[PDB]
């Protein structure tokens, strides 16, 4: 492990974060001073979630709440692959982080982002209700449920 | 700034913190912001990454491009250098170690201390212990201030909660507890300081001379903040048995004394009052089995103190039969066996060690020159602190003063027969053996109780309210026929305790005759060693001279009725009695003393005092 | 931002096609 991080081939160290990502090896990876990981995060932060919830881990425990925050509600708000149940937990963490202060960012735009959380947290429950009900519902065909499954368990529908 | 980093985000935090103690809310919405941005700090007090060889091997194989989050950099063959540099010295994770370093080249302090970039690292590592430690301190200080809104000391109070303890508030609900947590936070700030003398020394045995003192005040402060924390944690009832176990075992094994062990005793003080005194786990049967456990020690007089308080806290309990149960227990073996323990204690050199302690607490660099050899012609055989610069701060002596008041409190409204038979058996060996100097336990602890009550006239006042309390009851008993020491002691008590105007009238009529102490006794020894000495004299009339001088100079500070009488008393004059003192062969401290008596005699007066003065010193001098 | 419209729907149990 000398020889690996004695290395600057660049292409190789973006190849080994991509590859302590794939095995889990979160141990190693959030103990890596080196700002090289968290640029190599904020371009395919967008990307993918995996990538997203490491970027947010590098700013939490830097104090960095509100930009986790950010990171968190844009996700839960785009046209990712993204289940219902996981665009909850991103909100439910972006409403948390907005919540707490964050050094350089005034408090009028915390309370604006932990607002729109709270609202897409509270529309978001209600979505997760109806689908979890509608697919245990006896007087429901099998047919109309997998067609609701499919526009339920995703993107956050529209009151 | 908006995007602080995490410096600048404590570093602002605790500004905020101290406006809110100062009497300045107007940071109120701009201080809940911060709690919640830094919530994941407040969780862990202190931990740094273990050394990982994953990053090491990586950081040196590809020394080129480094990406932190959300941003990049590029590594260069001088700052890859630093990193290697700063995580050895330290122990600390090699990417969390460049973070830290490129705080510093963003910010760009090192024009601002001009020193290498790789020491800046350490001090900023150790300025985030500071302030995350250090601000803690200040929620429960200010959450338990009684002199702000009822509303506001409540919302500091749940949040410390939640974010100090990690207990979620009422209205709300694996984890590891705060305490063990803390325990092993400051036991990483011990091995870290002991690894650092060792390596430290070895190379010294520079340039970075002043940063490793500076690192060393830092580590000694979150030292006194974390037990600082402990100790209001603790003063909530979070705390168990096997906690207190455990902090005796680590007293037991205490090596060397020095500021931790001082730091420390307020927290024994605390498990003991919550367990020991009936104020607190009051479970009787569980606190005869700790009498025994607490009655190895690599310090005999660290026990004795901790068996004199424990029993000093634990003797109510044995007042009455009417509030618990004291059915098929005897009492007299009971009592007869605290009353060896305690003797045992005070043999071992307990109160020589409390005073020991005091004293090295309120070590000052300059003392005005009016005190000096008060409380200091004692035969202290306990070794000093090594000198070094570490003071201390003030909550930690308050906090020391209330307990000690505690302790005499206790003691005095618990253990009175205890102090007539020391009192009894000192006075029967000085007389049986007067060439030999008899024990010095009453006059320690009667110096012990003065340092206790200093600048504090709330406490002081409780000896004047009521003349037939405890307190004003061993005041007048303690008053009576003694010896030099003893006196002196009182006098020295007496004179502590006039620090308004109130307190310095109540002792000047307490004094006088509405036996003990009276001024015509006083004035009498005064003119008999007068005219012994214009017709030799011991150490002990001289102690007993300067402490009625420095007494009076007090009162007259402090008093008016005494000064406008003592001034004009056709039956005392006290001043030809001064003057025919220091005309005499005797030291400078006398003369000294004299002299400060007529300042503060004369410290207000009008044009018939002036002329007085005036003419008594021409008659004198010429 | 709430519209309700009873007019033109989806026959929630009737299946697609």
């Amino acid at each position: 492990y000398n020889v690996v991080n004695d290395s600057s081939d660049e292409v190789f160290h973006f190849d080994m974060y991509e590859w302590y990502i794939e095995k889990g090896w979160t141990d190693r990876i959030l103990s890596i001073d080196s700002p090289h990981v968290i640029t190599y995060l904020q371009r395919l932060a967008e990307t993918d979630f995996r990538h997203a919830e490491l970027l947010c881990r590098f700013y939490t425990t830097r104090s960095r709440f509100f930009e986790a925050a950010q990171v968190q509600t844009n996700l839960a708000k785009s046209d990712l692959n993204i289940s219902l149940k996981d665009r909850i937990i991103l909100l439910s963490r972006a409403k948390g982080n907005a919540s707490v202060n964050t050094i350089g960012i005034s408090r009028q735009q915390q309370q604006q982002l932990n607002h729109e959380a709270s609202e897409l947290l509270e529309i978001a429950h209600i979505q997760d209700d109806l689908l979890e009900r509608l697919v245990a519902d006896p007087r429901i065909p099998e047919e109309r449920k997998a067609e609701i499954e499919e526009f339920l368990d995703g993107p956050i529908r529209t009151l | 700034m908006t995007d602080l980093r995490k410096l600048e985000a404590l570093q602002a935090l605790h500004a905020e913190l101290v406006a809110v103690r100062q009497h300045r809310f107007e940071g109120l919405q701009v201080l809940e912001t911060l709690l919640e941005e830094q919530t994941d700090a407040f969780k862990a007090l202190i931990a740094k990454p273990a050394r990982d060889t994953k990053d090491r091997e990586a950081l040196g194989k590809e020394p080129k491009k480094l990406k932190i989050g959300e941003e990049e950099y590029s590594l260069n063959e001088d700052f890859v250098n630093d990193c290697l540099k700063l995580a050895d010295e330290l122990d600390l994770n090699e990417k969390e170690s460049a973070r830290i370093l490129i705080d510093c080249d963003a910010e760009g302090d090192v024009e601002t201390q001009s020193r290498p970039l790789w020491e800046c690292g350490v001090i900023r590592f150790h300025q985030e212990r500071k302030y995350l430690l250090d601000c803690m301190r200040l929620i429960l200080e200010i959450a338990a201030d009684e002199d702000i809104d009822a509303g506001l000391q409540e919302s500091f109070g749940v949040a410390a909660e939640d974010k100090i303890f990690g207990i979620p508030p009422p209205w709300e609900r694996q984890v590891k507890k705060f305490i063990p947590r803390c325990m092993e936070a400051m036991k990483g700030v011990r091995s870290m300081l002991q690894c650092m003398a060792d390596k430290a020394n070895a190379r010294n045995m520079l340039d970075n001379q002043e940063t490793l003192d500076f690192s060393r005040l830092s580590l000694v402060e979150q030292h006194e903040c974390l037990a600082s924390i402990l100790h209001a944690a603790v003063q909530r009832h979070h705390a168990t048995i096997a906690d207190f176990q455990d902090f005796i075992k680590i007293l037991r094994k205490w090596d060397k004394y020095d500021h931790f062990l001082i730091h420390l005793i307020p927290v024994l003080a605390a498990y003991i009052t919550e367990f020991g005194s009936p104020e607190g786990m009051g479970d009787l049967q569980q606190a005869r089995r700790l009498n025994d456990f607490i009655c190895s020690w690599a310090l005999p007089v660290l026990g004795a103190a901790v068996r004199a308080w424990w029993i000093a806290e634990h003797n109510g309990f044995y007042l009455d039969d009417t509030v618990q149960d004291l059915r098929g227990i005897n009492l007299d073996e009971e009592d007869e066996q605290r009353t060896k323990q305690f003797l045992d204690a005070l043999k071992e050199g307990a109160f020589d060690f409390i005073l020991s302690v005091a004293a090295d607490c309120k070590a000052q660099e300059w003392q005005d020159p009016s005190q000096l050899g008060a409380r200091q012609w004692l035969q202290r055989k306990i070794p000093s602190l090594p000198s070094e610069p570490f003071p201390f701060s003030h909550f930690l002596q308050h906090s020391l003063m209330v307990h000690l008041e505690g302790f005499v409190d206790a003691t005095i409204s618990n253990l009175p027969d205890v102090l007539r038979k020391l009192r009894t058996e000192e006075d029967e060996q000085r007389q049986l053996r007067p060439n030999h100097e008899q024990d010095m336990d009453l006059e320690r602890f009667l110096i012990i109780i003065s340092y206790a009550y200093e600048g504090r006239p709330d406490a002081a006042m409780s000896f004047w309210e009521d003349p037939d309390s405890n307190l004003a009851g061993f005041l007048q008993w303690a008053s009576r026929r003694a010896s030099t020491p003893l006196v002196s002691a009182f006098c020295e008590m007496l004179r502590c305790l006039a620090d308004n105007e109130e307190c310095a009238t109540a002792a000047h009529n307490f004094l006088l005759d509405e036996q003990s102490l009276t001024w015509s006794q006083i004035f009498k020894e005064l003119e008999y060693f007068t005219t012994k000495v214009c017709s030799e004299i011991e150490p002990e009339s001289a102690l007993m001279l300067e402490c009625y001088l420095r007494l009076i100079a007090k009162l007259a500070t402090e008093s008016e009725i005494a000064r406008k009488r003592l001034i004009m008393d056709e039956d005392f004059n006290l001043v030809d009695t001064i003057l025919k003192l220091s005309v005499g062969v005797i030291p400078h401290r006398l003369r000294a003393c004299i002299f400060y008596v007529l300042k503060a005699l004369m410290i207000r007066k009008t044009h018939e005092e002036l002329d007085a003065m005036w003419r008594w010193v021409e008659a004198w001098m010429t | 931002k709430l519209v309700i419209n009873k007019d033109m729907r989806t026959d929630l149990f009737s299946p697609p096609n």
